[PDB]
């Protein structure tokens, strides 16, 4: 039927509300159930380059293929079991990796449609028409805004350019990308990259398969640097109706290190991924991992090192854990660029009563 | 139009007149009733069927309330609430008594370019309906708090002792497997019998409460997570006059600490009206629960206010009935409820 | 000695620094204690004028007298138990209530003449010197320090001036008298006051009775008068070798106050007031008494009422706790006047050197 049980490493003191924990390895589950779903939830728990853009759209993918696929009963309509199937689906959804703001607003829509085309209809005449509307839609809403800043950011710049990076954001990439080659500038690009997971390294091997001058660095080697060199980009996942910027990790400390040195940070944003909840903290709702995400010494990724450290249940008295999601600060970031070009963060909900 | 007919229409209108000038009536929630019975009485007896005359004669009205006492809002915020709901209903109508009206949203260059039905029962309704909202604002910013508080984090309450604050903790304490810690400010004049009273009502449930003296404020700030205001009025630029007490001194520790701020708040209580200076808005208060007898006052100089105002530097949410709003954007949640037109009269 | 401990009130969970509760009223008195002691303890324990400067005075009257009274025993030597006594009584005034720096400079002094003077001397021609020794040491490390601040003030101080004071500095106090009536000039001072202590109170009280215009003051505002305010003092009672000051009441709130608002701050000592001892918090070394100045319903000190007030065990857990002494701030105070005339409190301890 279906049992949780088995925590690993040792649960602290602070931050004890967050649902992150179990059912890593494949152990007796339910009967009927399509594993497509199930897969796809593997994929996103064991991920190491997804990063705010694509994991919504591979959803939606998902779900496309889902409707093509799906069959109306022999005896019952389209719509009885099936919103328990789907509860059950986004269940196990919540149970592999939280839903987030984006995935909040894919299931408001699946809710919408599904209030607009209600127990009436046949097989392959309702789903035809819906599956073309869900394309419509993603052709609409995301690719064309994508289009959009990226022409925005074309023009952005003007005489001359030293510029210092960070963030696995697809958006960001193709930026830089169009810098590198569509553009013929006098581009800089020095990176710089998280541990939790990797995303600089991304970065570089993305600037490598255009050749690009490249310069590296980490989260702390800052200071050197910077002995010119002007412009600064991030890239966020969500902005909440507050206004504060409920984003992913080493971001703040970077806009502050810019802000010291004098020369601002540009972030962009995108015109759907806007919550009704409300945060101004670290210990409302997190993205919260098991911390095995450090462990890894030196260079790369898959080493194993039988040396200092290899242990954490066994790590007697010892409070173990790590942050991914950040609450970083509002006046800080100046530039924020959406679907009407350039704006400030004085916004907020703008776009969030506009439906 | 002057206060002429106000006396024959209506029952009790000087007794009102009474409470707003000489200060009988307490709490601003009854005094809301109040006006809202006050309008009932004014409806309930008189026909008029011709509108616009009507809405500005209660516009006048509001007007000379607001000049009787220049630091009560509530009465007058109700007034204009009530009229902002009539006027698009009448706008709505006029319409449809004259038979392209809207080609997008709501947008703006207007003020620049040109622009018998059963409508008392109507107003009456609407009428009924915000006594009701202004009832169950308890069940209406309930479930909002709760999304903001949690563990490990010492609290400063200063200034509570309205109903809506206190009905507010007794649910954040419902739950008190949520480490809360309370401090309270006694607050140099009337706020300390107030504070008491809270302080018991605590206890009645058990609560732990922790008594703060006002002066001592830069040597508990560094240790303080999250302060919660129970305010009465509220502006423009995301400033606040609170009920009364050492807020500023307060505010600004915070400030220069870097402190986070919430605040209980309803947007009825919203003024629309904006503060400009430090000089006019900042009142002054009464020097006679301070120093027993007369003959020093000669030659000292007591200088002494009761009621304060809130830089917009400081506060950074306001939990509603609806959500948590920004400080530098409730002029636009103000606005979904008030007009530019009914400020200066 | 005699009785200790035995009272009231809980340790308290917020704040425990030092230890907090005596000896105020008098049974089963020994023989050789001066009762002179005992009585400033009684005053000390319910006391509104003094502050750090004049109890130091009063003490070394205290001792003085002591040393009047005592004449060198035929079986004891003038060095056999007089320094078992200075350590009794240094016990008896810790218990009492914790002492100021300026106190323990004075009994380092006061130990180092004792060193000194060999008890081969003759005893009447010793002691004749010795205290008329103290009485240079008197006028010279306060009433002199006292002159020098004045002139120090005089020289500085503009063509009459508006003047802002906290608490009972009781040389500042002085140095407005002499302002008032001796050099004359016009003197617009406001003055301060809480309400644990009514000592700006009574310096206001004292004021009127020289005939001086002064502004009353309490906790809710301060901004009312500044926004005018134009030349500004503040409470003093010991200094750090950080370049900090451990002072009285909500003296750092109004130094904040007037950084952020035109002008600094100034604060003149006495040469023998600074430490070598330092600290940089609130909660390093907390001055206690208790719970029961805002017990009473305001008004005067003594009264004895029947209304609400007195639930410090009473009702369903209740805790009144408070602070005297907090920490005043660094870069705020540029000022520091001396027996050394000029300097500044970045130069924390320029003066511990030479003394």
């Amino acid at each position: 039927p279906g049992i949780s049980s088995v925590i690993p490493t040792v649960l602290e003191q602070s931050f004890d509300n967050s649902s992150l924990i179990s059912v890593k390895e494949l152990l007796l589950n339910k009967d009927l159930i399509h594993p497509s779903i199930l897969l796809l939830t593997s994929h996103l728990a064991h991920y190491k380059i997804v990063g705010s853009i694509p994991r919504c759209i591979a959803m939606l993918e998902v779900f496309q293929i889902v409707i093509k696929d799906y069959q109306t009963p022999k005896g019952t309509t389209l719509s009885r079991n099936l919103t328990s199937y789907l509860s059950h689906q986004i269940d196990l959804l919540k149970k592999a990796r939280p839903l987030s703001v984006t995935m909040g607003n894919a299931i408001r829509w699946l809710k919408q449609e599904i209030s607009l085309i209600d127990p009436s209809t046949p097989d392959k005449a309702a789903k035809k028409d819906l599956c073309e509307k869900i394309g419509q839609f993603a052709k609409e809403k995301i690719e064309l805004a994508d289009q959009l800043i990226i022409d925005n950011a074309s023009t952005q710049i003007e005489e001359s350019t030293t510029i210092v990076t960070y963030g696995s954001s697809k958006v960001l990439t193709e930026l830089l990308l169009h810098n590198a080659i569509s553009l013929k500038k006098n581009i800089k690009v020095i990176v710089v990259d998280s541990r939790p997971l990797f995303e600089g390294r991304k970065m570089a091997e993305t600037l490598r398969n255009a050749g690009v001058n490249v310069m590296y660095a980490l989260i702390t080697s800052l200071d050197t640097i910077f002995n010119d060199v002007d412009y600064v980009f991030l890239g966020a996942h969500s902005i909440l109706s507050n206004g504060f910027l409920y984003s992913r990790a080493g971001t703040a400390m970077l806009a502050m290190s810019a802000k010291r040195r004098n020369i601002p940070v540009l972030v962009c944003c995108e015109s759907l991924k806007f919550s009704q909840r409300v945060q101004l903290d670290s210990v409302t709702f997190n993205e919260l991992a098991d911390p095995n995400d450090l462990v890894n010494i030196d260079y790369e990724n898959p080493v194993e090192r039988r040396g200092n450290k290899g242990a954490l249940l066994n790590q007697f008295i010892k409070e173990r854990k790590f942050e991914k999601k950040k609450l970083a600060m509002e006046n800080k970031p100046k530039g924020n660029k959406i679907g009407g070009k350039k704006g400030s963060e004085g916004e907020s909900k703008d776009a969030s009563n506009e439906e | 139009h002057p206060n002429a007919a106000t006396s024959d229409v209506n029952v009790t209108i000087d007794t009102f007149v009474a409470k707003l000038k000489r200060r009988q009536v307490q709490g601003s929630y009854a005094i809301a009733l109040e006006t809202l019975q006050l309008l009932m009485r004014f409806i309930s007896a008189a026909r008029w069927n011709h509108v616009n005359d009507l809405i500005e004669q209660i516009r006048d009205l509001g007007n000379s309330l607001e000049k009787a006492h220049p630091t009560a809002f509530s009465c007058g915020n109700v007034i204009r609430r009530i009229l902002a709901v009539l006027r698009d209903e009448v706008e709505e109508d006029t319409m449809s008594t004259t038979v392209v009206a809207e080609p997008l949203i709501s947008s703006m260059f207007n003020l620049l370019q040109k622009p018998k039905t059963d409508y008392r029962q109507v107003a009456i309704q609407g009428i009924k309906d915000l006594i009701d909202e202004i009832k169950n604002i308890d069940e209406g910013i309930q479930q909002i708090a709760i999304d903001l508080i949690h563990d490990h984090e010492i609290l400063l309450t200063p200034t509570p002792d309205s109903k809506t604050v206190l009905k507010f903790l007794i649910t954040a304490r419902e739950r008190s497997n949520r480490t809360f810690t309370v401090l309270v400010t006694e607050g140099f004049p009337n706020n300390t019998k107030n504070a008491h009273e809270f302080a018991k009502k605590l206890a009645q449930h058990n609560i732990e409460t922790l008594v703060v003296p006002d002066s001592a404020v830069f040597a508990l700030m560094s240790r303080v997570g999250k302060v919660i205001i129970g305010t009465k009025a509220v502006f423009v630029n995301g400033g606040t006059i609170s009920s009364n007490s050492g807020v500023s001194s307060v505010c600004e520790c915070a400030r220069e600490f870097r402190t986070p701020v919430f605040a209980v708040a309803g947007l009825y209580k919203l003024s629309p009206l904006y503060p400009f200076d430090v000089e006019k808005f900042v009142e002054f208060g009464g020097s006679q629960r301070i120093l027993p007898r007369m003959d020093p006052r000669k030659r000292l100089d007591t200088v002494n206010q009761i009621t304060d105002y809130v830089p917009p530097e400081n506060i950074d949410i306001y939990i509603t009935n609806v959500g948590g709003f920004n400080p530098s954007f409730i002029y636009r949640i103000a606005w979904d409820n008030y007009k530019q037109i009914d400020v200066h009269l």
